[PDB]
């Protein structure tokens, strides 16, 4: 069964300059190296959407399966304990080649499958004192998987911090775009001090993997797990627990860049050409 | 580049290398014969006297300044600094006299894609000596030291 | 303190490295060519064939430095005509009084 | 012979270009080594369709074309950015197999940017395709004699095919508001025609299986490489090297860079390759091509001397044993010998 | 002209467009040059009586 | 793409030899300005033996 459990609510903020990431792994230094890339542009719009999990009395579905225009950026503060994965796809469904990208505690699963599944994706976890770790079913979330056709298995993206600021400092900054038969997706994680949303400054977004695919998507979602306690109870309101699992999207676009390397051959500073006069006279 | 097939087929395009280089070279003599037209002036170099009193006319900071191991004047200084400097073949056992790694290395890079820079026959000490020479010539001499 | 008092040196230099950096921008244009690296080249083609690409490569290069002598030897020129005027005025202000 | 002439004046007078010469050719490969799939490309039973073309992709291996030195009765090696005889020299990554069955005459058509009715509506070659293609007959095994009808050609689309697309897309274009319901006839037309592949047809309109290899050349860390022998390297030493492709000369030695771990060329201001990571155990070495300048002649007129000094222009004086040098040519006084007068 | 399809060709070729307009940008800066020099020899304009 | 690419080296090449010629009789143009301001400073600003 299909169950809505998240009060997505959208506000607007503003992006400022993050998003930076690195266009292809050649080490260059102390170099203002020019590109033309798809890029978050520097004060543009940011969809976060604010929304408490684990609520029980949201069962009409009311959050929609956002687009991936030319390039979804992603940034968020949860752990793996509230937000697990990513979607993406052209219509989601079995007939188009479905995306799933899952965080688990231990590793991290990256799947090309048709998997048949609702516009509320989620997998509620809990280690139940019978075996105490407890496996979940695809079957019974997911309504079938046809076709697989790619996989693939490596180390969690989220090394949670157990502590509040160390969760605050979860900015899963994961840049996803296809572009030359290549699925970039991009990584970081600033230990930067608790705030309300993404800060000032500058972070460079280094090549968490480079899948090679590179298909076009039309469809970007959030997985999104029921964080618990490990001791509720099952299924009822008392069960999975109301979590702020607030998660923030953005577009990218073709822009022309002007990127600033550092000694240790790290993107150090960024600034976009089209933002203002000042930016297309630097 | 070090490319034979290149340079065989450069070959059978005539002799447009001979002419730049005739030409480069040109600009090279020519620089010189600007150097020495305007600073080589005189056949004999003039030493300053030892007791730089001149009426109350303070010179030091045009004149030399005999601390300093470059024995520039502080206003020669203050150019030097002010001016983005240049290579000057310091022996610094690199195979191309100076160089680093992980540096400025932006003449580096120009010598080894062939583009190099002659030093000027005047060093920029004997430059300097010239101009010494001439200031010297001036403010002792006026300008009789010129006919 | 003013920076922009030394301004005709700086603006000499700077001409002189932009054209120099000019020059090695010219190395990565492949002009019509294939690439622009000459050792990549001819170990992708053989002479025969090679030998257009690399010859469309040596054109474009050799017409980057020729247009480069061009302008050395027109700012030669000027730095000519502007060494004249520093030995005339060697000549007359500071070998002489000039009126 | 610079000057022209029997009589040489007293000057200088820029001679030559002096370049240490390399002391030996050291090529490198990562140390694992895997029979590619090449040859499964060649053991396949059938290719897909020319609309529906078959892709493969070939990564993470050591490009053994045995299968093209020993049995290769292929017709056209037709390769375009690169030399069949060339590929053992260089290393690919990422490279893409796409195969499908069509006519002989036809590749003419598929021809690197070439305009068609097929290269617009079912398979486009881009206009700077960097690979090869390999053409041989099929009759043997793709035809049939009561005609091989199975392939089908998409004929028809509302628009041009993007270059490396493929649209299995069925829809009909129906101009008007008579439903198709499979008739052919007004606004009606069918964008899919089978092979005309009749026995009585003679070669060329026969069916030939076409395999076309895109590379793309070295900007991304290399899967694929020949089969050359791995060497050791040598530090301080000007030496040729081939780095997964990458041919150049020069010493190799120690850098102290802090290449980031998905990096592998560092470059300069100049954009050329200042550092390398040696594919075999991941370490950066830094590179530079062994020492070079100008060479001069400084002489007094002939009519006077005939003995002439060398100057090498902005080298080290550790780098001038070559061959003009008295240790190594014949002790002739003519020219300069004693092996001191050196000056720095 | 007004064309993309040669622009795209057209950046191909370098910097030569970056060196062309440099150049044109010296000569007309050494126009207003020229001028000032020539005619600006002083910084106060009289009034003819 | 060939045809445009030749028209485009005719092109740059004429440009290229308009914006030279233009060069040397701008620095023509300058030599005459440099005399000019000469003549106003001594001509017109003073008077010249
Ligand atoms: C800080 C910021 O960028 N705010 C913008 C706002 O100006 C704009 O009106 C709105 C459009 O819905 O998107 C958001
Ligand atoms: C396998 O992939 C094809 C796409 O080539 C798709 O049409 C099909 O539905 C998938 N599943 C099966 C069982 O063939
Ligand atoms: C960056 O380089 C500097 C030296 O240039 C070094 O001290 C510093 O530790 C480096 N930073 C990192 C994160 O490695
Ligand atoms: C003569 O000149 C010296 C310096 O050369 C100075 O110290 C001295 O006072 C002068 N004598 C005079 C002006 O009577």
């Amino acid at each position: 069964q299909c169950v809505n459990l998240i009060t997505r609510t959208q506000s607007y903020t503003n992006s400022f300059t993050r998003g930076v990431y690195y266009p292809d792994k050649v080490f260059r230094s102390s170099v203002l190296h020019s590109t033309q890339d798809l890029f978050l542009p520097f004060f543009s719009n940011v969809t976060w959407f604010h929304a408490i999990s684990g609520t029980n009395g949201t069962k009409r579905f009311d959050n929609p399966v956002l687009p991936f225009n030319d390039g979804v950026y992603f940034a968020s503060t949860e752990k793996s304990n509230i937000i697990r994965g990513w979607i993406f796809g052209t219509t989601l469904d079995s007939k188009t080649q479905s995306l799933l990208i899952v965080n688990n505690a231990t590793n991290v699963v990256i799947k090309v499958c048709e998997f048949q599944f609702c516009n509320d994706p989620f997998l509620d976890v809990y280690y139940h004192k019978n075996n105490k770790s407890w496996m979940e079913s695809e079957f019974r979330v997911y309504s079938s998987a046809n076709n697989c056709t790619f996989e693939y298995v490596s180390q969690p993206f989220l090394m949670d911090l157990e502590g509040k600021q160390g969760n605050f400092k979860n900015l899963r900054e994961f840049v996803f775009k296809n572009i030359d038969g290549y699925f970039k997706i991009y990584s970081k994680h600033t230990p930067i001090n608790l705030g309300r949303d993404l800060p000032q400054g500058f972070s460079a977004l280094e090549p968490l993997v480079d899948l090679p695919i590179g298909i076009n998507i039309t469809r970007f979602q959030t997985l999104l797990a029921l964080h618990r306690s490990y001791l509720t109870p099952g299924d009822s309101s008392s069960g999975w627990t109301a979590g702020a699992a607030a998660y923030y999207v953005g577009y990218l676009q073709p822009r022309t860049f002007l990127l600033k390397y550092n000694e240790n051959g790290t993107i150090t500073d960024a600034v976009d050409c089209a933002l203002d006069p000042l930016s297309e006279t630097k | 580049g070090d490319s034979t097939e290149c340079s065989n087929l450069l070959l059978q395009y005539g002799s447009f290398c001979t002419q730049l280089k005739r030409a480069l070279t040109g600009i090279a003599v020519e620089q010189d014969k600007n150097t020495q037209e305007v600073f080589a002036q005189v056949k004999q170099i003039y030493k300053t006297p030892p007791i730089k009193y001149f009426g109350g006319f303070n010179f030091s900071q045009i004149l030399p300044d005999p601390s300093k191991p470059s024995k520039r004047s502080p206003i020669e200084d203050l150019l030097f600094n002010k001016v983005t400097l240049a290579d000057a073949g310091f022996i610094k056992q690199y195979g191309d006299c100076l160089g680093d790694i992980a540096a400025r290395d932006l003449i580096c890079a120009q010598k080894f894609k062939g583009l190099t820079v002659l030093p000027p026959l005047l060093t920029d000490e004997m430059i300097a000596q010239y101009t010494s020479a001439l200031l010297a010539g001036t403010i002792t001499s006026g300008w009789t030291f010129g006919a | 303190s003013t920076p922009s008092a030394l301004g005709k040196l700086q603006d000499v230099v700077n001409h002189n490295a932009q054209a120099l950096n000019t020059l090695v921008k010219q190395l990565s244009s492949k002009f019509g060519a294939i690439s622009s690296v000459l050792n990549d080249i001819l170990s992708r083609l053989d002479p025969p064939e090679a030998e257009v690409q690399i010859d469309r490569l040596i054109t474009g290069r050799l017409q980057s430095l020729q247009t480069y002598v061009t302008q050395q030897l027109i700012r030669a020129a000027e730095i000519r005509a502007s060494a004249n005027l520093a030995a005339t005025k060697m000549s007359e202000c500071v070998l002489g009084q000039s009126k | 012979c610079t000057l022209k002439s029997f009589t040489v004046e007293k000057g200088i007078y820029q001679t030559s270009n002096f370049r240490v010469q390399p002391t030996e050719s050291i090529v490198r490969f990562p140390n694992i080594t895997n029979l590619c799939p090449f040859d499964e490309v060649f053991n396949a039973t059938r290719f897909a369709s020319v609309y529906a073309w078959n892709r493969k992709r070939i990564s993470n291996c050591v490009a053994d074309y045995s299968v093209l030195y020993n049995f290769a009765p292929f017709f056209a090696f037709k390769c375009y950015g690169v030399s069949p005889t060339k590929l053992n020299d260089l290393c690919f990554t990422n490279v893409y197999a796409d195969s499908f069955v069509i006519r002989g005459n036809e590749v003419s058509q598929i021809a690197p940017g070439q305009t068609g009715n097929i290269a617009d509506y079912n398979y486009k070659l881009p206009d700077d395709f960097t690979g090869c293609v390999i053409a041989w007959n099929s009759n043997k095994l793709d035809s049939t004699v009561g005609g091989n009808y199975n392939y089908r050609y998409r004929l028809f689309r509302k628009s041009k095919l993007k270059p490396f697309e493929r649209d299995i897309s069925t829809e009909i274009y129906q101009a008007g508001n008579k439903p198709c319901n499979g008739v052919a006839g007004v606004n009606c037309y069918f964008p899919l025609q089978s092979y005309g592949f009749r026995p009585t047809y003679g070669v060329g309109h026969q069916p030939y299986r076409v395999v076309v290899l895109s590379f793309e050349l070295l900007h991304a860390p290399a899967t694929v490489c020949g089969p050359k022998k791995s060497t050791n390297l040598v530090k301080n030493k000007c030496v040729n090297f081939n780095f997964n492709g990458l041919t150049g000369t020069g010493v190799l030695t120690e850098s102290n860079k802090k290449f980031l771990p998905f990096q592998q060329f560092g470059r300069d201001i100049a954009d050329t390759t200042d550092a390398v990571r040696d594919p075999q155990t991941l370490e950066i070495l830094d590179i530079t091509p062994c020492s070079f300048g100008g060479v001069s002649v400084i002489t007094p007129g002939t009519n006077t001397s005939n003995q002439v000094a060398v100057l090498y222009q902005g080298v080290n004086c550790t780098e001038v044993p070559v061959a003009i040098h008295a240790d190594q040519l014949t002790p002739t006084w003519r020219v300069y010998s004693t092996g001191s007068n050196v000056f720095q």
